[PDB]
């Protein structure tokens, strides 16, 4: 499963903590990104991996 | 490092390496401010660079 | 030779939609609008920049 | 002549909005003003000092 989200409002949860975000929100969800290579993901000084 | 080239001198290759070159002007510029705030590792990234 | 190449297969939905009993598990994210009757219309991925 | 002069260019929007799907990232910070029709009309930037 690649990354993928429903709004930029998730994604900028999910680059804001990775550890506690929403993966489901209301209607709205974001599915973190599994992969054999683990992206780094800069977004801004906010980056995690 | 010719592991991105000496494949055939592409449209591709390149507008790869544009991109690496967006990517490494960011964390391995200026190195010293870095490793003047860096752990400790001081010196073995000197070294690496 | 040993610069081999993997092809892996990521995917990732777009379009799908949460049963009725919708919830939230962040407390900070709020949309501005009537988030019962919501629905994504679109997916943001993220690339290799 | 090891003292060279780079030139970073440097960017930055004015006036820009968003769109009608309206949010939030952080709860701790309120305004007084109705939330949903605002407009950034000035950009505050940091100078060198």
């Amino acid at each position: 499963p690649a990354l993928s989200a429903s709004s930029r409002a998730l994604i900028d949860e999910f680059m804001s903590v990775k550890q506690t975000h929403a993966p489901i929100h209301y209607g709205h969800y974001i599915i973190e990104e599994v992969a054999p290579v683990r992206r780094i993901l800069k977004f801004g000084n906010k980056v995690v991996f | 490092d010719p592991t991105f080239t000496e494949r055939g001198f592409s449209k591709t290759v390149k507008s790869d390496l544009i991109a690496m070159f967006k990517r490494h002007l960011l964390e391995h510029s200026f190195f010293l401010d870095r490793a003047e705030n860096m752990g400790s590792g001081f010196s073995q990234y000197v070294r690496s660079r | 030779p040993l610069n081999r190449r993997m092809q892996y297969s990521y995917y990732f939905p777009v379009g799908l939609f949460m049963p009725n009993p919708k919830y939230t598990t962040s407390a900070a994210i709020k949309m501005l609008d009537n988030p019962t009757q919501q629905l994504p219309v679109e997916a943001w991925i993220v690339n290799k920049n």
